């Protein structure tokens, strides 16, 4: 959910949209590692075994080939098809539309996010909206994560489809959370749509991924999944 | 007359190709059966343990 | 008829592009049968003929489209 | 050329060939060519040695520049050492580090991430988690005292 | 116009004693321009 | 007076081969500044917090933007496509000189003023603060309210003029002024690569010119092309720019393909394997480089079908390129190899690093996977591992291969090998850990980062330091080459065959070569080719 | 044709290549207002000969020590690219045919000899 | 030989040039005057002017944008601005 | 033997040419002066004008040398007069690709109108204050179409060794080009929408100004050609400077046809 | 794709049978030991006889040097030298490994 | 009115570079050099003004 | 008290882009209330459709524009 020290591979996440990306990446790496090792070994071996002091006589009359070239052109095609089939099945499965039960808005202002929910508008007449500001270093609570903590963090329920609508007001921003495998661009004038579904009950961190000027490094994103009762209590508070 | 001797380039090329293919297959198989499957097992075990604990 | 006439103005752009291309090709093919005419000289006449035919058909289409009553 | 050449004119020609004059070289090669038309069974062993050295020698067209790989290795090692030392020397001319780069704060963060259940599979909130977590260690965690 | 090139056409002259200072000095200015930019951007803070 | 002769020779010149040296030296001069800017960037980005720049963000943005522009527009293209595209093509195809002798000089002399304009821009109140690809909304008058980003666009327009006007006379030269008996299909592979790069430049540059002028007018003449308030779409600029952005990442690389193709067989004593295959692979890559440009816009939110197609037409490029690699491998198996020579060292080092970069590129071609790597350090690792390892290494190999012909002096070998090894190790260590940093999810273009991305950056800074020592060593060896007085033969890369005698070779087999440029004297004459060479019909 | 050949024959220096000139009221033709190299090419083409030497190499036949292939040149050398027996035999190899010396191909053994159709000094 | 080819080429050029002169003098002429007359007629057909409408849905939020003031004139005027047809 | 006193190859050898070093400097002056002027720096309007005059002067001085070398030195042989056509064809291709960027911008802004424009391409309000394509534009296109016939007549008359007709045809072509430019300027000065008005105007003016510049260049080329003819310089079989302007004129004609077909009729 | 390798052997035997030029012999040998095939003992017989005819002892030794280089195993080279020993004694040529 | 041949012959007696070959060409060259020198001298000062943002007043 | 309910899938706008959804919902709702009557219950549905998507920073601008009569739409 948060970066570790000296980490190598992905970080633990919880989302159906995140369980596919990592699996596809492992599948693709399975094919790519073999090619990498084979090519490097062949390149290294072709020189040790044919160096000048061992093979003075060159085979200058063999600069042709008609069966080797066909295999060269064919085998990579098969590899590409094999890798491609899941990469399309997963894409089209993921892009389809479910039946969302809630909606949120994540307007990306200049150097702070503005979250809004208007679904619950009723005789209460209090649509909920707030702004997320990065906590300064001096104000950090003991043990907190520097450069990744916010005063107000988005709160959502788990095991419930959510539809995120993203836009901006000043420049091009990007809402990005790797733990949930979400990355979309907020462009001023158009509403981008994304699907989201929390799975565990934890905290998830992220940062904006499109430079917006001088404070591109101080727009953290924090999502907290809580049970239904906790979400209802939190909503009633606001 | 000891007769002509030929068929040297093919032997060397075939040997190099075979060893390269063996090494590549070994590496890929180790990657797929040494990292991915244990990770999937751990994730499934954790999720089932959480679900059981929920009760 | 009154149906093909409505079809004409229902699709007036593809017919214009098609007739321009057809005039270009027809003129280019017809002119490729002489001796003292360099290739650019041959292409220039095709350009002129195509432009003229396109202009006349554009005027015709503009006149025809008026029947929107 | 039916008479053999004197022995001293051909002994260890490899080293002597380095310092000579064009006249002597031309005379020697032409004499060898003249004496090579007789049946080879009558040629002295030293004459054959000299002829082979002159023909398929290690001079003239085939005399390549030698590179001592030992020197290359030692030069690369020295360059790497100088680079590391220079980086270390210009590292101590920077601003003071933040207040969250202390081993105590790292330990507090490691303990705090377990309460909130962050990375609860193979991270700081796992079951056993005998790993490091957020303590990068070394000079990156100068435990305050 | 049929001369034999002298085996040198480098856009300048190089000797040991004096020109070596100029060759390696001009290298310093190009190496230092960005430092000048950085220093000039941090004077009105 | 020597002043008049000097001015006539070097400023009012019209000799094709006497302008290439100017291109090379200017490219090197710009590359020095680019490398120093990169060194500043990497020293700042070592440890968490504000280390060296006193808590400034605009300065860092200026640094990255200037570094990218300088090292992609003023260093590789002029020092590789122009420096070696003018000196060798007329010689290689067997022509007296370029078709238009003074248009080439005019094309060259547009660079110094452009560099001066860019420096003045970087020295203004704020400077370019939108990266090497300025984007409309962040780079409009609202944010950058000064005459800082206007100059940086005029400089790019001037460079585009120079490139698109110097890429026309090359085509007009290789079409009309070939040696008798030699056909287009039989030209050397390097000339074919230069032709293809010229075609791509000629086709794509004006689109970027138009887009950049639209952006420039949007700040001063009150147009509303990229303003969502007036009725425009800020995403149009992305389309217009990246329609040229990709066809420019093939222009950069292809001359390296040609250089390696001409370096391998020469020092391997074996003809290239399947020349027609390589020619057709190059043509296919060139053709397919124009139909895939929007794969840089996967997260913008295009409809599903467009993403699916643009992801299907990006993997295909991996078929032809791959062929080329195999061919070079097929060339090494069988022939005598002299691996100690510096050009061979660079040629071999090119293959491994470029193939790693290309595989990493294939990783992030799928639309599904790109969401986990877009605008992270994985992209930085990929494109650096391709550019600063396949283009820079190709450039260094070409220089160390053809320097004795241009200048007529032989450099030192031990120092060249030491420099190569230092550069190899340093760049590998620099760009290794960035892969892990990107994988873990650390964005790019941030002077500061979270607390857990420290180890890998601290490791990479050391290599970033070492590479500068490599550059210093290269400068010293280049200097020592000019003041050593080491004559070089006509064709230094000719050695007697296995059975060739030491006198028969001397007096009956000299003056032979597999390319024309190795027949002329070492400091090639001025008015060469009084009578054109002939080839069997 | 005869007039062009006669005019070309009787001329000492390149400065003597000037046409008779045209007349006012009508456009002038190339035969009367061409000077320098252009007039040289025009006159040589009209006369039936070749102005410049751009004839490809003689692929047919194989050279021999007693019957070499003649390569004409205006200079004491001329670079030639040998391909051997009917074009396509062996790989292309470039070489320079020195004056008064026989250039023998290192692969197919063909022999070429220079013909100095030019001014010694 | 040369004379015959030159004569034939000149004859062909003369015939084609005469044809094109006839085309441009007998086809391209009447159309020009007809088009000019049509333009004059349509222009006269609506010579009413009175193009002074104010407050009728003014601005619309996408007309007369001022991001940066112009350098010429006072600072808020275009190049070919006209005070008889263009209103603010 | 006169052959030994000449060169072996037909290509051209040039010397000196100090103009390339000055054109780049003048361009630098122009760019800097424009940047200064647009932001309103004192004492920076005369700079721009003097820089433009310098640019024109240097370009004229350059183009004088080519005429001197081709009409006196006699260095334009049978082969050197083919690269001068291949280069022009390549330049025309480059301009053709440049001209498509503005069309792409127009199409992207038109096919999918934004909500603020009312969802209809012609922005609400601006629809009723457009220009009739059955007006001055039709006269302009007819003029540009009938100019080509005059140009072809002039060229063919020149080939057939006739002087009066060639000059007459060039006169008519230049006059018609001037009339077209005047009509375009008149239409510019009587439009009810400025450049900074939505995107429709910002695209219309942007697409028309480039064509205006191109046609001005073509007219200057034709003027140079006619002046060369009048001096008894161009021959009947070697008139490269004329065949190099014919192509430009006809390319401009085709581009105008496409522009009028798209912008005036469709996008309105 | 053309001629096999057996016809190559016969062709090179025929070529080596008749040659009277040092350059010819050297280029023929250069092009022969590059075809992946080491000729039979008859071809070496003819090559050595030709070398004797043109009076070039160094080539007479270099032929055996190349035979040794191209062969993959020591036993085959030993058999080769054994087969051609009587000619070596007759002509007086000395193998490289024995000279020094 | 056809002096083409006469001047063609005359102008070939001058060996000066092609941009000075025609008689009376210095008048159109040296003033141009002076103008360019003045423009460059002003350009340096203009760039200096731009760097230190300031408009004359 | 709180019930989860929002706008479901719509065939007209299946793509990722949804810029036109809010605009269409707004226009349709206002046309709806213009006809029939303000008390029409089904009309109210469009209300929610145009409140769950529009960022609420545009709805105020549209209302302010519609006040005077500068709204760039028929209604
Ligand atoms: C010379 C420069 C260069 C070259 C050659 C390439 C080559 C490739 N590039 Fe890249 N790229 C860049 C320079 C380059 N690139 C730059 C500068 C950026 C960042 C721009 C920015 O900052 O906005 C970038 C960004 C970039 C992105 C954008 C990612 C994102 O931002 O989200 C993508 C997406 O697919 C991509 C893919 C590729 C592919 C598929 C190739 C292919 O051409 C690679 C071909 C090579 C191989 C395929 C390996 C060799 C082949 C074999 C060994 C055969 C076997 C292979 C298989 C079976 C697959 N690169
Ligand atoms: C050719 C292109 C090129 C080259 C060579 C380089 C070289 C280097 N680059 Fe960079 N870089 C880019 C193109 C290049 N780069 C681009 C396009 C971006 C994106 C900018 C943006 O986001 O807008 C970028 C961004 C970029 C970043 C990301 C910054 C950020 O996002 O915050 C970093 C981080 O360290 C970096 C570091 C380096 C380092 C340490 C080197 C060097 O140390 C590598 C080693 C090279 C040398 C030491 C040079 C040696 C030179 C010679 C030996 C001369 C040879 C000459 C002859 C033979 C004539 N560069
Ligand atoms: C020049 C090279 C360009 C190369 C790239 C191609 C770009 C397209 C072509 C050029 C732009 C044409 C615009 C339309 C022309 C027109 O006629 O504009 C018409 C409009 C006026 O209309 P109005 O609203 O008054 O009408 C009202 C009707 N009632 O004038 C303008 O507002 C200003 C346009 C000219 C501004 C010139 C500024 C130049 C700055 C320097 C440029 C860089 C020089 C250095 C280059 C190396
Ligand atoms: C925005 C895009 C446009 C930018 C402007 C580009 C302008 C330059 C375009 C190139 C034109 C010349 C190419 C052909 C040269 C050639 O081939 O000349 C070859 C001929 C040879 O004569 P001959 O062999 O016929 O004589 C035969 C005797 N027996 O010499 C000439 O006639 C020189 C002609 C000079 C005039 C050309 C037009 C100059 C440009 C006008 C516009 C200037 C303002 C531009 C403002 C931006
Ligand atoms: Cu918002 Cu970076
Ligand atoms: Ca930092
Ligand atoms: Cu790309
Ligand atoms: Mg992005
Ligand atoms: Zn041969």
């Amino acid at each position: 959910d948060a970066p570790s020290s000296w980490a190598l591979y992905f970080q633990d996440g919880a989302s159906p949209s995140y369980l596919g990306v990592t699996h596809l990446n492992d599948y693709l790496m399975f094919y790519l590692t073999f090619i990498f090792i084979g090519v490097i070994y062949a390149i290294c071996k072709a020189v040790i075994e044919y160096n000048y002091n061992s093979h003075p006589i060159a085979a200058k009359y063999t600069t042709h080939g008609s069966i080797v070239e066909f295999i060269w052109t064919l085998i990579p095609a098969l590899i590409l098809i094999l890798v491609a089939l899941p990469s399309f099945k997963l894409l089209y499965l993921l892009d389809e539309v479910q039946k969302p039960s809630m909606t949120v808005k994540a307007i990306g202002r200049q150097w702070f996010w503005t979250y809004e929910l208007n679904d619950f508008v009723t005789n209460e007449n209090e649509p909920v909206s707030f702004d997320s500001y990065m906590v300064p270093e001096e104000d950090l609570e003991e043990g907190s994560l520097r450069q990744l903590e916010v005063d107000n963090r988005l709160v959502l329920p788990i095991d419930t489809r959510i539809r995120l609508i993203l836009t901006s007001g000043d420049v091009i921003h990007s809402w990005a959370v790797p733990s949930l495998g979400i990355k979309c661009d907020c462009i001023p004038g158009r509403l981008n749509q994304v699907s989201l579904s929390i799975d565990r009950e934890g905290l998830f961190y992220g940062q904006c991924s499109e430079l917006c000027g001088v404070l591109h490094s101080s727009m953290p994103i924090v999502v907290q999944g809580v049970s239904l009762e906790d979400f209802l209590a939190w909503l009633e508070e606001n | 007359a000891v007769g002509p001797v030929t068929g040297m380039f093919k032997r060397r090329i075939v040997t190099d190709f075979s060893v390269t293919m063996i090494l590549g297959t070994l590496g890929a198989c180790y990657w797929w059966f040494g990292y991915h499957k244990p990770a999937a097992r751990q994730r499934e075990e954790f999720y089932v343990k959480l679900a059981a604990e929920k009760n | 008829n009154q149906r093909a006439l409505y079809y004409f103005n229902e699709h007036k752009w593809p017919i214009i592009l098609g007739t321009w291309a057809s005039t270009m090709g027809l003129s280019l093919y017809a002119a490729s049968r002489n001796r003292y005419d360099t290739a650019p000289q041959k292409l220039i006449q095709a350009r002129m003929y195509a432009q003229g035919v396109t202009v006349v058909v554009l005027l015709g289409s503009v006149y025809l489209s008026t029947l929107a009553n | 050329g039916e008479a053999m050449i004197a022995r001293p004119r051909l002994v260890d020609l490899d080293k002597r060939w380095g310092i000579m004059s064009q006249e002597e070289k031309d005379g020697l090669i032409t004499d060898l060519y003249a004496r090579q038309k007789q049946p080879w069974t009558t040629l002295s062993i030293e004459e054959k040695k000299a002829a082979y050295w002159i023909a398929f020698g290690e001079h003239g067209p085939r005399a390549f520049s030698h590179i001592s790989q030992k020197t290359v290795f030692w030069g690369t090692v020295a360059g790497l050492t100088i680079g590391v030392v220079l980086f270390g020397l210009i590292r101590t001319q920077a601003a003071p580090s933040p207040r969250t780069m202390t081993r105590e704060w790292q330990e507090k963060s490691n303990e705090y991430m377990k309460e909130n259940k962050i990375n609860p599979i193979s991270g700081e909130a796992s079951e056993g988690f005998k790993g490091r977590g957020q303590i990068s260690g070394g000079i990156f965690s100068p435990s305050e005292k | 116009s049929a001369p034999k090139p002298g085996s040198t056409i480098p856009f300048y002259i190089n000797k040991k004693p004096l020109p070596t200072l100029l060759y390696f000095g001009t290298f310093g200015v190009i190496f230092s321009i960005p430092f000048i930019v950085v220093k000039y951007h941090n004077r009105n803070l | 007076n020597s002043w008049w002769t000097y001015v006539n020779r070097w400023i009012f010149s019209t000799n094709a081969k006497d302008i290439a040296i100017l291109y090379l030296l200017f490219g090197l001069v710009s590359g020095i500044i680019g490398s120093v800017f990169s060194f500043i960037i990497r020293m700042e980005l070592s440890a968490p917090g504000s280390q060296f720049l006193s808590g400034n963000g605009q300065l860092y943005n200026v640094a990255i933007s200037a570094h990218g522009i300088l090292m992609i527009f003023f260093f590789i293209i002029p020092a590789l496509f122009g420096a070696f595209g003018n000196y060798l093509v007329p010689l290689m195809i067997g022509a007296p000189d370029v078709a238009y002798p003074r248009v080439n000089n005019f094309t060259f002399w547009l660079l110094p003023p452009a560099l001066m304009l860019l420096l003045i821009s970087a020295l203004t109140e704020e400077g370019p603060g939108g990266g090497w690809t300025v984007y409309p909304p962040l780079s409009s008058i609202t944010s950058h309210s000064g005459p800082a980003i206007d100059l940086a666009i005029l400089s790019l327009q001037l460079t585009g003029i120079s490139s698109t006007l110097g890429s026309v006379n090359l085509i007009a030269t290789m079409i009309n002024m070939r040696a008798p008996g030699l056909s287009l299909y039989q030209m050397p592979l390097f000339a074919w690569a230069i032709m293809i790069t010229s075609i791509l430049l000629l086709l794509t540059l004006p689109v970027l010119a138009g887009g950049l002028f639209m952006l420039f007018s949007d700040r001063n003449l009150n147009t509303s092309f990229y303003a969502p308030e007036g009725g425009g779409d800020p995403v149009l600029y992305q389309h217009l720019f990246w329609f040229f952005g990709h066809p420019e990442v093939y222009i950069l690389i292809m001359p390296a393909f040609g250089v390696v193709s001409h370096i391998i067989p020469s020092l391997a004593h074996k003809p290239i394997f399947g020349k027609e295959g390589m020619l057709w692979a190059m043509l296919s890559i060139a053709l397919l480089g124009l139909m895939v440009w929007s794969h840089h816009l996967f997260t913008v939110g295009l409809d599903v079908d467009t993403r699916a197609y643009f992801s299907a037409a990006t993997m295909v490029i991996a078929i032809p390129t791959g062929i080329k690699i195999f061919s070079w491998l097929a060339t090494l198996t069988g022939g005598a190899i002299q691996w100690s020579r510096v050009p061979m060292l660079y040629a071999i080092g090119f293959l491994i690093l470029f193939t790693i970069g290309g595989l990493t590129g294939v990783i992030l071609s799928n639309s599904v996977l790109d969401i986990a790597f877009h605008d992270t350090y994985f992209v930085v690792a990929h494109f650096h591992y391709v550019l600063s390892m396949g283009a820079l290494f190709g450039l260094c190999g070409a220089y160390y291969y053809w320097s004795p012909k241009m200048f007529g002096l032989m450099y030192n070998e031990t120092l060249a090998s030491i420099q190569f090894w230092i550069l190899f190790i340093g760049v590998n260590i620099v760009f290794g850990p960035q892969h892990f940093l990107g994988l873990n999810g650390m964005p790019r273009r941030i002077p500061d980062y979270p607390e857990a991305f420290v180890g890998w950056n601290f490791v990479s800074s050391i290599g970033s330091v070492i590479s500068i020592l490599s550059l210093f060593l290269f400068m010293y060896v280049m200097y020592d080459q000019f003041t050593s007085n080491r004559v070089v033969k006509t064709n230094p890369y000719l050695i007697p065959s296995y059975f060739d005698d030491n006198v028969i070779f001397v007096n009956e087999k000299l003056g032979v070569a597999q390319s024309i440029e190795w027949l002329l004297h070492s400091p090639v004459h001025e008015h060469a080719f009084n009578t054109l060479p002939t080839k069997s019909i | 044709v005869k007039a062009a050949a006669q005019e070309l024959a009787n001329a000492k220096e390149p400065s003597d290549l000037i046409g008779p000139g045209g007349r006012d009221g009508e456009v002038p033709t190339d035969l009367e207002q061409a000077t320098g190299l252009e007039r040289y090419e025009l006159l040589s083409e009209l006369s039936g000969r070749d102005a410049f030497d751009m004839k490809p190499l003689d692929a047919s036949r194989k050279g021999t020590l007693t019957d070499p292939i003649m390569v004409t040149s205006l200079d004491p050398y001329r670079h030639i690219g040998c391909t051997g027996s009917p074009s396509g035999s062996h790989n292309l190899i470039w070489m320079t045919v020195y004056k008064d010396k026989l250039r023998r191909c290192p692969e197919c053994g063909s022999v070429y000899k220079l013909k100095f159709m030019g001014d010694p000094n | 030989n040369w004379l015959e080819e030159v004569q034939a080429e000149e004859e062909h050029a003369k015939r084609s040039s005469e044809f094109w002169k006839k085309v441009t003098y007998y086809i391209g002429g009447p159309a020009l005057i007809l088009a000019s007359a049509n333009a004059y007629y349509i222009y006269c057909k609506h010579q009413e002017h009175a193009k002074h409408v104010e407050d009728t849905d003014p601005g619309y939020s996408f007309e007369n944008l001022r991001f940066k003031k112009y350098p010429w004139g006072d600072g808020s005027k275009t190049l070919f601005w006209n005070d008889k047809v263009n209103h603010l | 033997n006169l052959s030994t006193k000449f060169q072996g190859h037909p290509y051209h050898i040039v010397s000196a040419s100090p103009w390339p070093f000055f054109l780049s400097v003048v361009l630098f002056f122009n760019c800097l002066a424009a940047t200064l002027y647009l932001h309103g720096y004192k004492h920076s309007s005369v700079f721009f004008g003097i820089s433009f005059l310098g640019l024109l002067a240097t370009m004229y001085l350059w183009f004088r040398d080519m005429s001197t070398e081709a009409n006196i030195h006699g260095a334009h042989t049978k082969a050197v007069t083919k690269g001068l056509k291949i280069g022009f064809m390549l330049f025309l291709i480059s301009e053709t690709f440049l001209f498509a960027s503005i069309f792409w911008a127009f199409f992207h802004s038109s096919l999918s109108p934004t909500f603020e424009l009312g969802a209809v391409w012609p922005p609400v309000g601006i629809a009723d204050k457009t220009i009739d394509p059955l007006e001055v534009p039709l006269l302009n296109t007819v003029i540009l179409l009938t100019s080509g016939a005059s140009l072809t007549y002039a060229h063919y008359s020149l080939i057939a060794r006739n002087r009066e007709n060639a000059l007459k045809g060039l006169y008519m072509t230049i006059a018609l080009s001037f009339l077209f430019l005047g009509g375009q300027a008149y239409e510019y000065w009587n439009a009810p929408f400025t450049i900074s008005d939505s995107v429709y105007g910002a695209s219309f003016y942007f697409a028309t100004g480039l064509h205006g510049i191109h046609i001005i260049v073509g007219t200057i080329l034709l003027l140079a050609a006619t002046y060369n003819i009048y001096t008894y310089h161009l021959t009947n079989t070697h008139h490269n400077g004329f065949e190099c302007g014919i192509y430009y004129w006809h390319f401009c004609d085709v581009v105008w046809l496409f522009l009028y077909l798209t912008i005036y009729i469709w996008g309105s | 794709h053309g001629v096999s390798l057996e016809e190559i052997n016969t062709k090179y035997n025929d070529f080596f049978s008749n040659v009277q030029d040092q350059f010819e012999l050297q280029r023929g040998l250069n092009n022969c030991f590059a075809y992946d095939i080491v000729p039979s003992s008859d071809v070496i017989e003819q090559a050595l006889r030709a070398a004797r005819r043109v009076n070039d002892f160094p080539t007479a030794v270099r032929i055996f040097e190349g035979i040794k280089v191209k062969l993959p195993t020591k036993e085959q080279y030993q058999a080769y030298v054994k087969e051609l020993k009587p000619v070596c004694n007759e002509l007086g040529i000395v193998l490289k490994e024995d000279l020094f | 009115k056809n002096t083409i041949v006469q001047q063609q012959r005359f102008l070939q007696s001058i060996h000066k570079p092609t941009y000075l070959q025609r008689p009376g060409s210095f008048a159109l060259v040296y003033p141009y050099y002076a103008v360019m020198a003045g423009l460059g001298l002003y350009s340096l000062y203009a760039s200096g003004r731009v760097i230190f943002g300031k408009k004359d007043a | 008290q709180f019930t989860f309910g929002t706008v479901g899938f719509d065939a007209r706008f299946p793509n990722t882009n949804q810029t036109k959804h809010c605009f269409q919902s707004y226009i349709d709702y206002f046309r709806c209330i213009k006809a029939k009557g303000e008390d029409f219950v089904p009309c109210k549905q469009f209300w929610h459709a145009y409140q769950s998507l529009c960022p609420m920073e545009w709805v105020e601008r549209w209302d302010e524009q519609r006040e005077n009569g500068t709204f760039p739409a028929p209604i």
